[PDB]
């Protein structure tokens, strides 16, 4: 049995903003778990949640 | 300053006491409510708001 694409219409697609202060980051990204990019950026980063 | 004012003319010193009654409070109950908003996050860091 072979595999499949998901073809979402909408591919991957996200926004990082930096606020300027404390290293605050903001980020838009169409995914299914924010939890989850919270934690990998804020370890990427070496931040706090 | 009572004895610079006896030997200067047109210069005078002066000197005064003033004691405070600040009495704090709103007039109602709901004027004073206050809310807050705080999470923990699985990392041990809190938001607060």
């Amino acid at each position: 049995m072979g595999g499949q694409e998901h073809f979402y219409m909408e591919t991957q697609s996200m926004l990082v903003v930096p606020k300027g202060e404390d290293q605050e980051m903001d980020v838009y990204v169409s995914t299914q778990f924010p939890k989850y990019i919270q934690d990998i950026v804020a370890s990427t980063l070496k931040l706090p949640a | 300053v009572e004895k610079f004012n006896a030997e200067n003319y047109w210069k005078k010193k002066g000197l005064a006491m003033v004691p405070l009654k600040f009495p704090v409070g709103l007039g109602s109950r709901a004027a004073g409510q206050a809310a807050a908003l705080v999470h923990i996050y699985l990392d041990g860091s809190v938001l607060v708001t």
